[PDB]
């Protein structure tokens, strides 16, 4: 079912059909890396967690982030046997063409070439960026993991003008809900579940099944797989507690909740799988 | 590359020039969108990662086509289908006879699909100008140039600022609002549309100041009855004159009552107000080009 109210500017059922339809044109696999039997599932965290790191440093926002995230898991999807040294190339080739898509001020290039320490020219960059766009047949416009929260939050404190387009919702929530998020990205099993259900379940866990259902549309049967997964990962951010927002300089405080953050989640996502 | 032989130079922009090509296979004319990658310094642009994602998922029969994406010799090309004119060209070109009535209804009617296609993609334009409106030679008029288009989020949040170009460019940009969506393509085919009725562009600014008081003089000085919020944002001034609102039957003589009512609710002050591109389409201005499908009520 869909969960957006009426909308002035479509076919409410329109929208979210062309959203849903979306995730078909775009796949996943959460076993990619049995195409490269040199590679373990861990470098996938330590790569992503760096790259976590990269967006706070220079106030890149979560959406920035994500987009990284899944053009590296699809581009992976159509390579075969890739070495550890080229992770952090095609990492940050990644980080780069998602920067350019999204924010309106993007870093240059050779920030970073500048990030990796001179593991990675620009020249090197360009390259990588090349070939990753190629090998995804340009398709560069997925519905991240955390865009479905950005949904979720607007639905779950959708007024009686049913204003489904201008943001309105507490960041401080969001920002807790994010940060389960993600440290399950950060494990490669997580991409068995589709990137919607993945933001439902990590709402479900900071909430309710009645209001996980009112704003994404799915039913419990649909993501009790997908929350026992979570299981873990919910009960490490619960025993720690959740953060706090943070003000970021020069970023409008209306936006604040956008801007990626880090945090150390290794060691954390180490504290789960038993 | 080698089956292509380029025919006509026939566009110059920041990051590419465009040409007419052909086929010399198949008899099949292109456009090629050719980008040197040797010359960018940040590599492929963003303006053109943006555009070939974009309509690589923008199928539609008033979208101008992307047909292949071609990567040689620190070059990149961007395939297009080909037409042969522009709107503004066939406007000036039409300047002393006019277009005829069925036809301007008929481009509209086309121009309010891609965009109603647009936006259920959640697809900001944000550069609709008659230059960017393609015609052939069959009756069909096609959005192009997405290099300055967006997805958008829903929600949204702040986006690019003083986008559109001047002329095109909705009052809620020119007074600094924080957020928008798919209004301002609206209120761009809104000119349009009243540019094609009187061969003259509706408000030819020189600057936003000029702008934004031209748009005052036609539509009347916006307050917060017709405009809830206009005396809040930004770039509002209570210094700004007062004028009134003229007639449409003075604006835009030519239209009938069924033209003008379309047109005002395309040039709505409220961006919440102002007519959607699917309510367009089912305003009784295209009540006999179209007819409405039964809908299930579910
Ligand atoms: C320069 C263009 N920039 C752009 O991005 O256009 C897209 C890439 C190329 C595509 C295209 C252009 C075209 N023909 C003409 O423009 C033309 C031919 N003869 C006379 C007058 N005009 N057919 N198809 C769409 C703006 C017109 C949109």
């Amino acid at each position: 079912g869909s969960p957006l109210p009426v909308l002035s500017w479509a076919n409410r059922e329109e929208v979210w059909k062309i959203m849903l339809n979306k995730e078909k044109t775009y796949l996943r696999d959460q076993h990619f890396l049995e195409q490269h039997p040199l590679l373990q599932p861990k470098m996938r965290a330590i790569l992503l967690d760096w790259l976590m790191e990269v967006c706070e440093v220079y106030k890149l926002h979560r959406e920035t982030f994500y987009l990284a995230q899944d053009f590296f898991d699809r581009y992976m999807a159509t390579q075969e046997n890739v070495v550890k040294t080229l992770l952090q190339l095609i990492g940050i080739s990644s980080l780069f063409i998602a920067a350019k898509l999204e924010e309106i001020y993007p870093p240059k290039l050779h920030q970073f070439a500048y990030v990796t320490d001179g593991a990675c020219s620009g020249d090197e960059i360009l390259t990588m960026e090349l070939m990753i766009m190629k090998a995804l047949k340009w398709r560069l416009s997925p519905l991240t993991i955390v865009s479905w929260l950005n949904v979720y939050m607007q639905v779950a404190y959708l007024n009686d003008l049913h204003e489904v387009l201008l943001p309105q919702y507490p960041q401080q929530i969001f920002i807790q809900i994010a940060e389960l998020l993600d440290l399950c990205v950060l494990d490669v099993d997580c991409l068995e579940f589709p990137y919607g259900i993945l933001a439902a379940s990590a709402l479900y866990h900071f909430s309710s099944s009645e209001l996980m259902q009112k704003v994404s549309g799915y039913q419990w049967c649909d993501i009790e797989n997908c929350v026992k997964w979570m299981v873990p990962f919910a009960m490490v951010i619960r025993e720690t507690g959740s953060s706090k927002l943070k003000h970021f300089r020069g970023v409008a405080d209306e936006d604040a909740h956008n801007i990626q953050t880090h945090r150390d989640s290794l060691d954390l996502l180490d504290k789960a799988r038993a | 590359m080698e089956n292509f032989q380029k025919v006509e130079k026939i566009g110059e922009g920041t990051y590419g020039v465009v040409y007419k090509a052909r086929n010399k296979l198949t008899g099949e004319v292109v456009a090629l969108k050719k980008i040197r990658l040797d010359t960018e310094t940040e590599g492929v642009p963003s303006t053109a990662i943006r555009e070939i994602s974009l309509l690589k998922e923008l199928n539609h029969p008033n979208i101008v086509k992307l047909l292949d994406v071609i990567h040689t010799e620190n070059k990149l090309y961007l395939v297009f289908e080909f037409l042969h004119q522009d709107l503004k060209k066939f406007m000036d070109a039409s300047a002393l006879t006019g277009i005829p009535l069925p036809l301007i209804k008929s481009y509209l009617f086309q121009l309010l699909q891609g965009l109603a296609f647009c936006h259920s993609h959640r697809v900001l334009h944000r550069d609709l100008k008659p230059q960017n409106l393609l015609i052939n030679t069959e009756g069909a008029i096609k959005l192009a140039d997405f290099g300055l288009a967006r997805a958008f989020g829903v929600p949204v949040r702040t986006y690019t600022h003083e986008v559109v170009t001047l002329w095109y460019r909705a009052p809620e940009i020119l007074l600094g609002c924080k957020y928008y969506s798919t209004a301002v393509d609206i209120w761009s085919l809104g000119c349009i549309f009243a540019e094609m009725v009187t061969r003259r562009a509706l408000f030819p600014g020189d600057s936003e100041i000029d702008q934004l008081f031209r748009i005052f003089r036609t539509l009347g000085t916006p307050d917060e009855v017709v405009w809830p919020g206009v005396t809040s944002m930004p770039d509002y001034k209570p210094s700004f004159p007062k004028w009134a609102r003229q007639d449409f039957s003075k604006v835009v003589p030519p239209l009938d009552e069924d033209g003008r009512s379309l047109l005002s609710q395309m040039l709505h002050y409220d961006p919440n107000k102002r007519i959607s591109a699917k309510a367009a389409l089912a305003h009784p201005f295209f009540q006999d080009v179209t007819k409405p499908v039964p809908h299930l009520r579910l």
